[PDB]
């Protein structure tokens, strides 16, 4: 870097609070899709999770309760990247109801699943999800036996497909990002100092544990 | 000072000095719409009084123990009772830690209150038994004091309502703990709402001659219980 | 119907831009909130919770002991027990903290701190401490006399059983490194004085805080978390 | 024109969002309204009329027996009847009423139910019994006694000919089955007795309603229908 | 799913609205048009019916009387899916009117027939379309002879083409998606348990009647 | 929605055109402007 200098005057505390802490939209998964007529399923489904990368997990793991909308934007290209132009849906399917079986299949015609049909040529597609849990909050530290299923505060499910009669071959990867809003967070927790060994489960292992501060020669000098 | 409720009175000295757990008191809930249509039930006769555990020996040894609330009051007199059945329940606790030891007696204990506190797996994917998740009135032990066996740095644990237990200044800690919930009632057999933490951060020293174990002894009162319809 | 004009910017999707998006259920009222104690509504009051300095970091010391200090009367008088820097945002027995971990996640901070020493011997155990902090721009001191010559305190562990030094104000800037230190140190004014009986070993505890005074700014990715 | 900037979000078909279409057919008034009787603003309206629950269902039932509860003078006082869950959104002798049949199209109901029983016997056939409910989380009652240490109600049918029994709450949050259930029972307190020259055999009809306390979220689609 | 717990609050009262119950735009029908030039026909007709689909018929026929304005949106792809710019002709015809009975025949020129000419690379087009009946309501139950051609309550129909002087050769086929507005419902009706036979009439089998509840051991034991 | 019609000057990138551009930062405050001596409003004030 550069431009050392000395801050003799107080910081702006507008990016320190919660809701701004967990704003900025970034990329909460990436699926592929493949139309192949039978040799290839032909969609795609990704259930809804935050965790599924280790930034912002390490970033919700820091409460043990939030409440908050999103608001996803699919980002959507073919293999070397060039566009044509091709209709997709991307379908919600709400918590408890059941996800398309194939490309064909019924559950794509559901009108309860709310629907959008973009070219694959438009601007990327965007999309604002509400507060979706049975309790007020999302809590991902539940002490006692859950079970039901996969994450845990089951948000939803998306599902991607080309509209046509026939097969196209083409070969998509959608991009899905992610802008919580209207945060709110209860009972702060410590941030992880382990690495995590599996999602859904806070494990970690025994024999090598990692120290939270890095090593000196001695004690009595500090450099 | 003595404190009498119920037919339990338990010696203690008076000191204004507790912790608030977040800063708020136990509360009744708030009307809800269940509850509307059957009144739910705030026993205080012989319900809500101390309960004393089976004290605990912490030696030169120790790792620390952990107990699960209400899980610990399960199977207790009349509130293990009500317990049982009434698949609806809320609470908040007053919970007391004494340690009897003398002057010639070193070392420190960390107390703390931990919401929705989830022990780990040490491993694979070996999910902790009922064990981990409901000691019962005993409690456990520590494997990882360390990390708390979450993958936590005991540091930090200090945004958890908590009380130092210095042996050379105060032998005693009290932590008012309220109902914390993302929801009015649960169920008090199958989620344990939070979790009491003991840890020796500085170990126990004497010189020989003196008791080799120091006891800590826990006391329970419970706070504006409520129950629900009869299972 | 209206005449219009497009503009730069038009069929753009930036991260960061506040827009609207279309509500994809409406007609769904979510669950009522409830009262649930223990909100958050800044990460400053994170800062603000003293949490346990590691000051003892080395490649011999494991478990806990890594968060103590050790105090023994085997050390003579006037001579150093412990030192550290004060950063927050480096790498060093900050790391433990919770000031520690949230730098991680800001390019620029600035403020006051406060750390705090707590001695867990026997009763009857007594002696004095030299608590002191050298400002950044000067090497650790010398010797007690030259620590007495600056921001100190004298801690007799027999009366008062903690003690805390704020440390006035502190800045990191910011593969150079801009952030020139300050120490803080432990001296043995006296020796540690024992009774007949009793261990003659103990531990001093270290923690560390942020003043109301802190401030952060910058946002960016902490670099412990590897993916 | 007036600068603008195309948006994400442009120019595709979101099938919830509400929005206006161009009138394809201007200057056209359709026919003018008249007072129709029977409007509905609700479905709830339609959950809080009382429906025949099918409380025999059974391979051996095949036309309207299938709606009625058989009673007669050979069974023994002591002994149970009927017994049938209070799940309205489940499959089970709630999926013939109107609760059952509207909350296959919806995810989350909760609210009090109402259950009424009707006796259709000779006017000069007496007799009583136990109608009770066991909240969720137990099993049904093992005898009448412990079926009497719970909510219930002791219905003599020769001075009341039907009962009502509110259920306090019941909720389906939701392929682990979430809903716990809990039951109604009947049991005979007395055995049923008849005078000379009357048939001594009867049917009770049982039926069951929702009370105004009852809501429903989470739009979906039947599972009876197949298409 | 997941999240397994006691919901002790009310839910929100206005998901259960006739309004809302009836809203949610979904397909009502799909029909296909390849121009051929004189082996194929080279347009589409499709007549207004909701009932075409069993399940939105079965919401229908919990009521007698119904009173709606429509909202029609049309997705049409052309078999892979991927679009060129060709023009197409929606044009509705209302009730009463002749239909088109060919490509260029002289019904696609007529003004009283509302049109909407898109190109089909284009975002779908959405139309409008009031309250069509000489009664007060729609009624898809009527006692007595309406004989009279095909449903009842005819609202119009749509016929599409492409719009050029020489036959593209082109295979089309676009999705109807219809959305009820303003809707109001009178004296409600029992929910079908039995399999629809056939369309515009409530015929059942006789000899294989379904049961409404499902069969159990015995009367004595609930679970 | 609301009519519209695109007119001449649709996506072209005039350089001198006052416009306004999406902030990349939001939420970001800069560093609080001070009294620094000898400010200049004009290039006039340089010829005299």
């Amino acid at each position: 870097m550069i431009e050392t200098r000395c801050v003799v005057n107080r910081n702006g505390v507008l990016e320190t609070t919660i809701n701004h802490f967990f704003s900025r939209s970034g990329l909460v998964g990436v699926v592929n899709l493949t139309d192949g007529g039978t040799d290839t399923t032909g969609y795609v489904t990704w259930d809804i999770d935050i965790m599924g990368f280790v930034q912002l997990r390490r970033k919700c793991e820091m409460f043990t309760y939030m409440r908050f909308n999103a608001e996803f934007t699919f980002v959507t290209t073919t293999k070397n990247g060039e566009a044509r132009p091709y209709m997709l849906q991307y379908m919600y399917v709400p918590p408890g109801a059941p996800k398309p079986t194939g490309r064909d299949a019924f559950q794509w015609q559901t009108a309860t699943n709310p629907s959008v049909f973009v070219k694959l040529t438009d601007p990327p597609a965007q999309v604002s999800v509400p507060f979706m849990s049975p309790a007020s909050a999302y809590q991902w530290f539940y002490d006692g036996y859950p079970t039901f299923g996969c994450p845990n505060n089951m948000m939803g499910t998306f599902a991607v497909r080309v509209v046509s009669r026939e097969a196209s071959q083409l070969k998509l990867q959608t991009r899905v990002y992610m802008k919580l809003k209207h945060v709110r967070a209860w009972v702060p927790r410590p941030i992880r100092s382990q690495p995590y060994l599996l999602k859904n489960f806070p494990n970690y292992d025994s024999s090598k544990i990692t120290n939270s501060a890095r090593d000196r020669s001695s004690i009595k000098q500090a450099n | 000072a003595q404190l009498t409720v119920g037919n339990s009175s338990i010696t203690t000295q008076e000191a204004a000095n507790i912790v608030l757990a977040y800063g708020e008191w136990p509360e009744y809930c708030p009307d809800t719409d269940a509850t509307a249509v059957d009144k739910p039930t705030r026993p205080d006769v012989s319900v809500n009084r101390f309960y004393t555990l089976d004290s605990k020996m912490w030696q030169e040894n120790s790792t620390g123990w952990y107990w699960k609330f209400p899980d610990v009051l399960n199977k207790t007199g009349v509130f293990g009772q009500n317990a049982q059945f009434h698949y609806l329940y809320r609470s908040g606790f007053c919970l007391h830690v004494q340690c009897n030891a003398s002057k010639f007696h070193q070392g420190a204990l960390l107390v703390a209150v931990i919401p929705e506190f989830v022990i780990a797996g040490r491993g694979e994917a070996p999910h902790p038994g009922f064990t981990t998740t409901f000691p019962g009135t005993t409690g456990a032990t520590f494997h990882d004091p360390y990390v708390l066996d979450s993958g936590v740095p005991l540091s930090q644990a200090l945004i958890y309502p908590h009380q130092w237990i210095n042996l050379r200044t105060n032998n005693c800690a009290t932590v008012i703990v309220p109902y914390i919930n993302a929801v009015p009632f649960d169920s008090a057999i199958n989620h344990s709402n939070f979790g009491l933490i003991v840890i020796p951060v500085s170990p126990l020293k004497y010189s020989s001659g003196a008791t080799t174990a120091i006891p800590i002894t826990i006391t329970i009162a419970p706070l504006n219980s409520e129950f629900g319809g009869l299972r | 119907g209206i005449p219009a004009e497009l503009r730069p910017g038009t069929n753009q999707f930036l991260t960061t831009d506040d827009d609207t998006a279309a509500p994809i259920l409406p007609g769904f009222t979510p669950t009522p909130t409830i009262h649930i104690p223990g909100e958050v509504h800044s990460l400053l009051e994170l800062c603000r919770v003293e949490t346990i300095l590691e000051v003892n970091n080395t490649t011999e010391a494991t478990g806990l002991t890594r968060l103590l200090i050790p105090v023994s009367s085997q050390n003579k008088a006037d001579e150093l027990c412990a030192a550290f820097m004060v950063d927050p945002g480096r790498i060093g027995p900050w790391q433990s903290t919770l000031v520690g971990q949230i730098c991680r996640y800001y390019t620029q901070w600035s403020g006051s701190l406060k750390v705090t020493f707590m001695f867990t011997g026997s009763f009857m155990a007594t002696g004095k401490m030299l608590v002191a902090y050298s400002p950044p721009g000067s090497a650790q001191p010398a010797n007690r006399e030259t620590a007495m010559l600056g921001t100190h305190v004298i801690w007799d562990f027999g009366l008062q059983s903690s003690v805390s030094l704020v440390i006035p104000w502190i800045s990191n800037t910011h593969n150079y490194d801009y952030y020139t230190a300050g120490v803080v140190t432990l001296w043995y004014q006296t020796n540690y004085v024992v009774p007949p009986e009793t261990p003659g070993e103990a531990y001093i505890i270290a923690m560390g805080a942020d003043l109301y005074k802190f401030t952060l700014k910058i946002c960016k990715d902490t670099d412990e978390v590897t993916q």
